């Protein structure tokens, strides 16, 4: 159950969701794994939003543990592509993708909790089967691996050759720490 | 000519003793006429005058008075409505039409129904009209209009009613005033059955009140103004590939208005958002009327072109439209010298100035006598 | 109102409406004609599928929704009016010409149309939804505006022969004032 | 939970979901994997779409990662049959089925974005009875294959055979790829 | 209603209504003021605070704002004013009690209590009027007429902690 907050107009007062309400407002919640409905949802919510606005910065939670790469994909997409600057503002948690789509965000907005706690590690597409199926599978992920670390690192500005080192092991990165390296130019405390 | 004249525009009396009474009213007019001894014959110029004064309407045979009014009225309109040269070209050519004589003769002069963005200058454009030609503006305002039932005011309430002794307002208004503008404003907010009496107004020229008087709108123009196009303006289109969105544009009124009723408009004016270049023109003509305001006290106020721009840019307003211009002047210049007025320096001011101070980002009110 | 319609059922059937005072009037020899606009929202409906539909019988639908069963029952006969094609279009442009002239006989001047003028009338103000009166705004807008520009302030003051016709190369009309 | 974006029109405030509000504007979303459920409401979308302006371009969104062949053949028969253009723009992720729709889009009016993928591989249906039933089912799968290559080289343009050998083992795509290619055009505008 | 608001809005646009008989209601000489503002107690478990220029434009359509001359925002009651107005009701007694030939004592320290008894955040100063009504009011009434103070009197107020009450003082 989501509680209905009425949202005052000249009009009268509309009874609307918390989310409803929220986005009206440009702020949009990310949570849960990330799935292709999931990933759908946020994207219609940033393309209503620019239409509505065109220079008003949206606003983006990510509370996520991290989900299917692919789907992930298009929710970075997206956020490119819209003329109106994308604040990923960490709440929380964010495993691989979830680092991925907030470094995506426009430099100079993107904030970060002082106890959030970004974790960023390699993706893993293990598949099982003939060896000639795998081949191409397996060249694949890579080549994910490889365009994500390029504009992963195209956000950032750290070297290619060292996010690959960090990158081939589980991190785990503080939230001071995390602006140190780059991932969020600055921290939100007040 | 008197028979003929009178049944086309005579109405409300019989072919026999209104015929009568044109050729004994023009005789009499005759009997006064010979200042310099010009009682040699009646003509037809003078049945067409003494009908235009029984029934009220401008004569058939334009005047050469008439004629030069006419000629400059759209330039004459220009100098207080800036832009929106379209509606001012229908309204004159309209006028010029129905008095040359090509109008439509069951129709009214003009039905133009006028449309955009708020604060535009349609009610304006209406009313300069009214004064520029000495013509009796019948102003209704359609927010009274909110529910089904209100329209027992417009033609009157039935026999055995209330408001069977009252009479109706529209009816009586144009019966008493034949020759008059007739201004709706907002007429979309009224209820959608009131649009079906203007059908009957506008094909036929023929209104009937509870009374079975019958009230005539050939001589009287129809001007609804709306606030629909403000609705469209935005054009925005919510997608990652944008649409040009000019088709489904100024479609929003169809929906609104029935095609019986738009198919009998003379026309369909838009108006386009203010131009930046048109809203200095604006602030003169408010700082004129503040002038001539001032002019009678005998205060002579005078206001640098610098300040006429930033005051012009500081209310500049699309969707608003030249409606805050008013309130920026009231506020900025006419109420720093109320208090001057009433007791101060401007008691009997002279060679008053206003500036502005591009640092200090404010304006600068100075005084002398 | 749907109720005032029971008013004429009398009319229509017993030939005999009274009034307040009991006097009966007569309508045997009143023909009652009675104009709506019933089925022309239905039939510009357009269908949503794969192959398209015929809204034809959706107009009378429509008009016994709204008038009772015993209303029509006792009418004559319920005249579907036909949209305005083209060919008979152009007939009607030279209805209003000959009602343009009237006006124009009394003012002293005599206007001619040609043909080829006529018929680039028609195809501009030709709208199937709009009938008919879209040509008198269009014979309005291209004929009666000119001429009262000039009849008022030009030669046309007294009576003159104008005549009007058709710029091929441009596609617009040429209209032609003699003063005399 | 959908979210709620009211708009605003003369007559008051239209309350809609998401997914409706934006289907106003013509932009469908294909979304999850093709069943014979999900392929009969975007049809219906369609279906609205081109009564309302034949003119006006439709936009499908496909992030599917692949589906039942069978109902994906009801979509894209939709797509052409109707007068209006459908304009597939990749988000995400484009399978056999996603991309099959994404080559159906009008010529001139297939982007893809610059992280979107695009997998094509041959059909995985599979019977399992008698060996009569098996051969009738089999020349049903084997004429299913061979019709899409047909149906894609026409929009894609290219020739049968190299699309033949492609579909030999499983193949994935880039994004500035599928324009090369023929699956799309060009890449979308930046704006 | 939102229609009573369309009413308003042709009055200051134009300046004028017209009757349901014909009339024309001129209103080019009419000052126009509209009044713009919760006794129910917090719903929560721990009662709270219910004290409450954008909420203007939330409530208020922007085409009824912009024919508007001047907005003029009223602050809150200060506490340091709240002891100026009690002292109108003590002194507009005095002048009413003085035809009946009494002088009242009352001092600031009775004033003390009065006040935060009569105002109240929420309420305001309505209570105000009330609380002279009856406790200052009712009971020099009854004296004042059964004989003792006709013939001119003399009153005072007095204020105990304990009892936290107004107690009064008569003489003659
Ligand atoms: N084009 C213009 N030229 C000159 N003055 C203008 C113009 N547009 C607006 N104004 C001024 O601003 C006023 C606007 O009020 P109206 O004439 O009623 O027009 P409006 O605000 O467009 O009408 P509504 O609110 O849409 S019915 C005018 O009376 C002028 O004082
Ligand atoms: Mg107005």
């Amino acid at each position: 159950l989501v509680p209905m907050v009425i949202e005052q107009t000249s009009r009268g007062e509309r009874s609307f969701d918390i989310y409803s309400r929220l986005l009206k407002e440009r702020v949009i919640f990310l949570t849960g794994q990330v799935e292709d409905h999931m990933a759908n949802l946020i994207v219609a919510q940033m393309l209503f939003l620019e239409a509505e606005n065109p220079e008003k910065d949206i606003y983006l939670y990510i509370n996520s543990p991290g989900g299917v790469i692919t789907a992930g994909m298009s929710i970075y997409d997206t956020m490119q592509f819209i003329k109106p600057d994308v604040s990923t503002i960490c709440m929380g948690q964010a495993a691989s993708m979830g680092a991925f789509l907030l470094t995506a965000g426009a430099k100079g907005k993107r904030f970060c909790l002082p106890n959030s706690r970004v974790m960023i590690h390699q993706p893993l597409g293990g598949y099982q089967g003939q060896a000639t199926d795998i081949e191409i599978h397996a060249r694949e992920i890579l080549k994910v691996k490889g365009r994500m670390n390029e504009l992963m690192a195209l956000h950032t500005g750290q070297s290619l050759e060292q996010i690959e080192r960090d990158t081939e092991r589980d991190r785990f990165l503080s939230a001071p720490e995390a602006v140190e390296y780059g991932l969020v130019d600055s921290i939100l405390t007040h | 000519a008197a028979v003929e004249l009178a049944v086309k525009y005579i109405n409300d009396r019989h072919l026999p003793d209104k015929a009568i009474d044109v050729i004994d009213e023009a005789g009499a007019r005759a009997r006064l006429m010979p200042v310099s001894k010009r009682k040699k014959t009646v003509n037809v110029a003078d049945i067409e005058s003494v009908v235009a004064r029984i029934a009220r309407i401008p004569e058939k045979s334009v005047s050469q008075s008439d004629r030069d009014t006419l000629k400059n009225l759209g330039d004459r309109l220009k100098m207080l409505v800036f832009g929106q040269d379209k509606a001012i070209e229908a309204l004159t050519e309209a006028i010029k039409m129905a008095r040359a004589g090509l109008g439509h003769e069951h129709k009214p002069v003009g039905s133009f129904l006028f449309a955009g963005p708020t604060g535009v200058g349609k009610t304006e454009v209406t009313v300069q009209l009214s004064k520029a030609l000495g013509i009796e503006l019948l102003r209704f305002d359609m927010s009274e209009y909110m529910e089904r039932h209100t329209v027992s005011r417009l033609i009157g309430a039935p026999p055995g009613y209330v408001g069977f002794d009252q009479g109706g307002l529209l009816t009586d208004a144009v019966i008493k005033h034949p020759h008059a503008v007739l201004l709706l404003d907002e007429i979309e907010k009224a209820h959608p059955d009131v649009f079906n009496i203007l059908l009957q107004v506008m094909d036929n020229g023929t209104l009937t009140d509870n009374n079975g008087r019958k009230a005539d709108f050939r001589n009287v123009v129809l001007v609804m103004t709306t606030n629909a196009g403000v609705r469209e303006t935005e054009r925005k289109s919510i997608g990652l590939i944008h649409q040009d969105n000019s088709t489904d544009a100024m479609e929003e009124i169809k929906k609104i208005f029935t095609p019986e009723f738009r198919n009998r408009l003379d026309n369909i004016i838009w108006f386009d958002h203010l131009s930046t270049d048109v809203i200095h023109q604006v602030v003169d003509k408010f700082i004129v009327e503040l002038q001539v305001q001032l002019d009678q006290k005998g205060v002579s106020l005078e206001v640098s072109q610098e300040a006429r721009n930033w005051l012009a840019e500081k209310g500049y307003d699309r969707a608003m439209g030249a409606r805050p211009m008013a309130r920026v002047i009231q506020d900025n210049l006419k109420k720093p010298l109320a208090n001057e007025l009433l007791f101060g320096s401007l008691v009997d001011g002279g060679q008053v100035t206003v500036a502005l101070d591009k640092e200090k980002n404010e304006l600068t009110y100075g005084f002398q006598s | 109102h749907p109720d005032v319609f029971n008013i004429l059922l009398q009319v229509m059937d017993n030939g005999t409406l009274t009034d307040n005072n009991g006097r009966k009037a007569d309508f045997r020899n009143v023909v009652l004609v009675m104009t709506t606009n019933a089925g022309v929202r239905e039939t510009e409906r357009k269908s949503i599928g794969l192959i398209h539909q015929d809204n034809s019988t959706d107009a009378m639908e429509e008009i016994k929704k709204i008038f009772t069963p015993e209303f029509r029952n006792r009418l004559d006969n319920i005249i579907w009016f036909d949209h305005l094609s083209t060919d008979v279009i152009h007939q009607v442009v030279d209805k209003f010409i000959v009602e343009l002239q009237v006006q124009l006989d009394q003012k002293g001047v005599s206007l001619e149309v040609s043909q080829e003028a006529r018929n680039w009338l028609a195809e501009k103000g030709y709208d199937r939804a709009m009938g008919a009166r879209p040509m008198a705004r269009v014979i309005q807008d291209n004929l009666k505006k000119p001429l009262a520009n000039e009849l008022l302030f030009g030669s046309l003051v007294d009576g003159g022969q104008v005549t009007v016709a058709l710029d091929k190369e441009k596609n617009e009309l040429t209209y032609g004032f003699q003063s005399a």
